[PDB]
């Protein structure tokens, strides 16, 4: 269940009050994450793997 | 060996559904906490704060 | 004030009422 990733990827960026900040947002957060490409180093070695 | 009796089924046979109000009301208030007493409670809210 | 000497005195008038008609409902 992907409430997880969103989740480390806000607190990461000091300031938000991740807890405090419901699970709504978020999922639409991952809606458009899901579109976006990959940084050549990432993917290029995801698909070594 | 096996033997069972047979549970008696038949429909309304009487219908209060068109006269019968006080009754009906007697009811459905039953069927209805029955119903409360079934539907399976929820889990993993979204903290109410 | 008076909006609250009448949401007591309209729940009575509504009670004993609501209540008239609950006779007429075999119901525990």
């Amino acid at each position: 269940k992907m409430k997880a990733i969103v989740e480390d990827f806000l607190k990461r960026l000091h300031i938000f009050d991740v807890a405090r900040v419901p699970d709504d947002q978020m999922y639409r957060l991952r809606d458009r994450l899901r579109l976006l490409p990959v940084e050549v180093r990432r993917l290029d070695i995801f698909n070594l793997i | 060996t096996a033997r069972y009796i047979r549970p008696n089924l038949l429909q309304d046979r009487l219908n209060l559904h068109d006269n019968f109000e006080s009754l009906w009301d007697t009811i459905t208030t039953s069927n209805y906490i029955l119903a409360r007493s079934v539907v399976p409670d929820l889990k993993e809210l979204v903290s109410t704060e | 004030q008076l909006l609250e000497v009448l949401k007591t005195k309209e729940e009575h008038q509504k009670e004993i009422q609501y209540e008239i008609l609950q006779k007429t409902i075999p119901t525990f």
